[PDB]
């Protein structure tokens, strides 16, 4: 499958932290490159809160890819689909519900 | 990282090191060991 | 030579980052390795001789 | 015995980290590939509160298959039985009740 | 001296965590085997709490073996009664009385 | 775009740490030198709240910089234009608004 | 000057962590030795309240003694002399009051 | 400039540490030198609050002297004025006030 | 673990490691270092 | 510390007192590397 359909509730952490070439020189001097060539991916710090009978559907979903290979998403942050990858997605159960914790990683590919 | 566990890696490193030297030592310029 | 200044600069900030895929460690500036057989031997190879024999 | 007959508490963490080939240097190009064949085996972070006489009983099955021994079980979170092992379950024994903290690391032989 | 007679109150750690030789083989499958010939020995987080003029006693009897050695004692878990031995037995002191907290290990000797 | 001309909330720290010559073997005779000409350069935990709207536009001004190229800044408290870099600006992203957590480190060239 | 005549407060923690001679390979036999002759000589986290004037004089008699030289000290605990040395004896100084934090372990020279 | 005039208000910690030369032998003895000629010179974690104009003179002043060179101060210790370097000083800004936290070490130099 | 005081650690394990491998490699086959 | 780099470093660190030992062992005692 090629889209996530589930919506996130609390509020994502959504890192940037870009890659950089950055050299310094003795009395206060410097010298910076972006190192890359294509920006920086970005990475959302998801988490779900989803009735005890979907989570089976939703862990289904997010084991199909398997850490690798990438799904579609349009995060609610700049409302710009991108590919991302899932590798961890920790899950915590309750009595009625299922609170999925993961970090979607963004990836040209 | 305990120490007694992390010491035998750092001397088993020194070891392959050490070896990798002396091998990169016999080529042509180097030093012959 | 001794861990006298190795915490001279302390090494604190690059420690706790144990270093960086962007930049690298360890240099180990060549400056007296290079220069224990002689300077004359950093500009020059050498030249070799043969073992002295006792049959001459 | 061969099966895990216990209910175990509301609060339940599973988690999935499945295992990939991943190959990327710095930042650039990267490419990810499924490894294995049994790509994840999960991991359930099980907690038990039990009454002190049946405690002996469940530290006597915990303790017969001592890390080995895989044993059937299944899970509140999909239903379907699967084999597992346990390594840890460490226990408090309260006034009355005794609480046993296990992990479930589910295996294929 | 051989028993230890004093009472522990408010509910141990009682950690088991079994030695067993694990390999993992490729897609999934993997070998294990119980490691040891005599199960796994088992160790209690105990705590006691005493009168201030019986915390000398405690500790001249829990002084004497040192660290070696090996005392009696049947935990209020099993009700069979094992041979253990204290190795810190950390020691806060109060206005009234005197609170020990120490890890009892089982030995087979 | 060469200004930072957002508002950051009241609370925000403001680290120094100089970068000093310093010679001293064990605890005896010490001498210290100031190093280089530029010593301190700072270091701004700077802290944002904006609406999502904005966010789009924020992240733009923080990702096209990307790490290099410093960008001129007033901080509300010593009031003197600087040129500051920037290279982890997480954010979170709330119901109604999204927090920016910052780093500006000042620079010379 | 040679006794520490001032009074700790309640809550002081006395730790003995004996030395013992540890033989054991794995999981298997294990042997226990009472390595030297004075096994276990304590460790007294003591803690003072004192009035801003005799923080002086406190101070003083610690830094006299300079972490060697030994004093004599009866502890709450067990009310035998002992000797005992000092090392960190922190300080914080309240509006009124200041408070000691140090630690006293006992020697045998 | 010679002496720091600002006033610390909470309750600072004035660590001492004496460095000590310690051999220990077998059965329990041990042999302990001052190891250094002169004393210990202990550090002061110092606090400040001042309001946001004064900040700037502050800053300035710890930063003339930029980690290196030495101020007088005395301290609401033991009332003996003493040389003192500043090599952090983080401060934290707030809405009417800024709040420096720094560490100040006594010197002989 | 600090880093200025494990690196000479580090550097000391490495020159005992070497001082071993060029005592093994003294022996019959080895390299004779 | 991420193994990775330390392991890194550690190699490296191996390698630079291996060199040191070798040419140590090359002055009058020693055992000529």
């Amino acid at each position: 499958m090629k889209t996530f359909r589930w919506k996130v509730k609390p509020g994502m952490d959504v890192a940037s932290v870009p890659s950089v070439r950055k050299v310094r020189f003795g009395d206060g001097y410097s010298q910076r490159a972006p190192a890359g060539l294509n920006a920086n991916l970005k990475t959302y710090s998801v988490t779900l809160s989803v009735p005890r009978e979907e989570a089976t559907v939703l862990e289904s979903f997010l084991e199909e890819h398997g850490g690798w290979k990438s799904f579609l998403w349009t995060p609610p942050y700049e409302w710009r689909q991108i590919k991302v990858t899932c590798a961890k997605w920790s899950s915590r159960v309750s009595m009625l519900r299922v609170e999925f914790s993961a970090e979607f990683e963004q990836v040209v590919n | 990282q305990i120490g007694p566990a992390a010491l035998k890696a750092v001397y088993d490193m020194a070891r392959k090191g050490a070896r990798d030297e002396i091998q990169t030592q016999m080529r042509d310029g180097g030093l012959f060991s | 030579a001794g861990s006298f200044f190795t915490a001279g600069a302390t090494l604190a900030a690059w420690g706790a980052a144990i270093g960086a895929g962007g930049m690298t460690g360890i240099l180990f500036s060549l400056g007296a390795s290079m220069v224990l057989g002689g300077v004359a031997q950093m500009l020059a190879p050498k030249a070799r001789t043969p073992r002295i024999q006792t049959t001459d």
